[PDB]
């Protein structure tokens, strides 16, 4: 279980990864300040 | 009706100054959905305190919904000590609301284990 | 283990924090209610 723990550790900070490209590409428009 | 709670559950802010234009019609503001939460219980629930403080700037009178809660409730339930606290600057009368079992803010803070709250 | 599980936990909260971020300010126009 300590190494399924680990595989999930690298799962999820790929995907932080990705979700921070999401917010540096999108399109913002109408919720501008 | 249906945009403004979609707008303030998800704390979108420009959306909901748009949309509390021509302030006269307070039946918008204070209306609640099937089950009786309104556009304040949303914003509490999900803690946006940017939405919260907007919408009591117009008023929103701190009803209940169809269990006894208030903004407080849910904002306590949640955790989110900002929205609290800017709850608590207002009218400082629904401190001690009780719900249909008589749970106060206090004991959904408690029991959901938020300290700071 | 019980270090890296609360390690998990707080970059779960992060993540948590950046996607509530992506929907208050996302575009919304064809599926409007």
């Amino acid at each position: 279980q300590k190494y399924r723990l680990k595989d999930l550790t690298f799962l999820l900070e790929k995907q932080h990864e990705l979700i921070k490209l999401i917010i540096q590409k999108m399109e913002i428009i109408s919720e501008t300040e | 009706k249906s945009p403004l709670h979609f707008a303030a559950s998800y704390g979108r802010i420009n959306t909901c100054q748009r949309l509390l234009q021509d302030i006269s019609d307070t039946r918008l503001l204070n209306e609640g959905d099937l089950h009786g939460m309104t556009p304040l219980h949303l914003a509490a629930k999900n803690g946006h305190d940017k939405v919260v403080q907007l919408l009591l700037k117009k008023g929103a009178l701190f009803l209940s919904d169809h269990n006894g809660w208030t903004a407080l409730h849910h904002a306590s339930m949640g955790g989110y000590t900002q929205t609290m606290k800017v709850i608590l600057d207002t009218n400082l009368k629904c401190t001690d609301r009780l719900d249909e079992d008589g749970n106060t803010a206090l004991h959904f803070a408690a029991r959901e284990g938020h300290a700071k709250a």
